[PDB]
């Protein structure tokens, strides 16, 4: 869906909304 | 502060709008007790020609003023194969919703009447019919469950298999030798460890006596669990800021084969690694999973820091030896891969913690009380807080797969 360096920024950011 | 009860449900918002982002599976279940324990039970079942398998935990309740059960309950996952139901569409989300979004996949197979609250309870590996449980008095017990109704009588009459003396107080340590059947280690607020062995019980007797009881501690001891490939060795660990390496066979029992000042704080959990035989967990309320060498516990080998508050639970993945998780007073649940350790990282990533921090679950939203990692499929968590919420979940492969 997003980059190896989002999705490991999502994992560690639960409580910030992930946006395109 | 009713500020912060707010800012937790509205953080809880955006975790669950982000969920099919992060999550392969997430289920949330409202229990109508909150559980203070979890674990999987080894046995999964594949019903013909069904896209689902049929998993199970051992759980509790925990009521003030009623009746407490020892539970077990089962829970549906997906084969790979499944097809999605569509048949949920929501026009407010604008979506349908994933595996589980909706009641039909978690059940209470069987309660059992249980005296006080169930602190801790944990299956016998060479018999998971056997289960023993931590109460809010002295004694432990051991339940077969076979040997009781899957419907409990309403008087509420809790009668056990066995009654294990020994302690003063309650505790939460509990581990059965994977090496040696029916030997069970507890952990108490007085002080102690038990240690029973019910292999041999005379003539259908229902109470026995502690075979030893080591007396190492100076301060309430949080957890207990044997090695688990060296049917002599065991670790604890207590609120005196120690870990202890034990030896059963050992003619004092007042004294650790090793002892070592493990944390700053209260040490809480511990755990051995399944796969290296040397290496092994500690977390604690300085809010650190700390990292040991039996072979030289004079130097930790690794702080996992992030926590934002006391750690209460650790467990290594049963598949992957690089992997293990923490979990506390804190809402989150941390999953840590040791292999990543030391990775250079950019500022904007080191604000949310090391390299080896794999993956943060924000899905709670109340202190977690235990969690246990899925045995038979890879990845697959459960998790139970104060709140009366479990959580079956997982995380996106992508995560830990590059
Ligand atoms: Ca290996």
């Amino acid at each position: 869906l997003l980059s190896s360096s989002e999705t490991k920024r999502a994992a560690r950011r639960p409580y910030k909304p992930i946006a395109l | 502060d009713a500020v912060e009860e707010r800012v937790i449900n509205e953080e809880y918002k955006i975790w669950k709008k982000n969920t099919p982002f992060l999550y392969d599976l997430v289920m949330t279940h409202a229990l109508e007790w909150p559980s203070l324990t979890a674990q999987w039970l080894p046995d999964v079942t594949r019903p013909e020609g069904k896209d689902f398998s049929i998993h199970r935990l051992v759980l509790g309740t925990h009521t003030s003023d009623e009746q407490n059960h020892l539970v077990i309950a089962s829970v549906q996952l997906p084969n790979d194969d499944a097809q999605f139901d569509a048949s949920h569409y929501d026009s407010e989300k604008g979506e349908f919703g994933g595996f589980g979004s909706v009641s039909g996949k978690i059940e209470i197979e069987i309660k059992i009447n249980h005296e006080g609250e169930v602190n801790r309870a944990r299956y016998m590996p060479q018999n998971p019919c056997i289960i023993a449980t931590k109460t809010p008095s002295s004694d432990v017990l051991v339940f077969d469950y076979t040997k009781h109704p899957s419907k409990p009588d309403p008087s509420g009459e809790c009668n056990p298999d066995l009654r294990l003396r020994g302690h003063q107080k309650e505790g939460y340590g509990l581990s059965w030798n994977p090496n040696l059947s029916g030997h069970l280690l507890s952990a108490s607020d007085d002080h102690t460890i038990c240690l029973w062995d019910i292999s041999a019980v005379p003539k259908e007797g229902k109470v026995v006596d502690a075979k030893t009881i080591f007396t190492g501690h100076t301060a309430v001891v949080e957890d207990v669990s044997w090695h688990l490939l060296h049917e002599s060795l065991f670790g604890s660990v207590a609120d005196d800021q120690k870990l202890m390496i034990w030896d059963t066979r050992s003619n004092n029992t007042s004294k650790p084969s090793h002892s070592v000042d493990a944390h700053t704080a209260e040490v809480n959990c511990l755990s051995f690694n399944p796969y290296s035989e040397f290496i092994l967990a500690t977390g604690s309320a300085d809010k650190t999973v700390a990292l040991w060498d039996l072979r030289n516990l004079k130097l930790k080998l690794h702080s996992f820091e992030s926590h934002k508050d006391e750690i209460f639970q650790v467990q290594w993945s049963p598949h992957n030896e690089t992997i293990l998780a923490s979990s506390g007073t804190d809402r989150r649940l941390n999953v840590w891969d040791l292999s990543k350790i030391g990775e250079e990282q950019s500022p904007e990533d080191a604000e949310d913690g090391p390299p080896e921090l794999l993956f943060i679950h924000g899905g709670h939203t109340a202190k977690i009380s235990d969690f246990s990692w899925n045995p038979n499929e890879p990845w697959v968590i459960c998790s139970v807080s104060e709140d009366n919420i479990m959580q079956v979940w997982q995380m996106a492969e992508n995560i830990y797969n590059d």
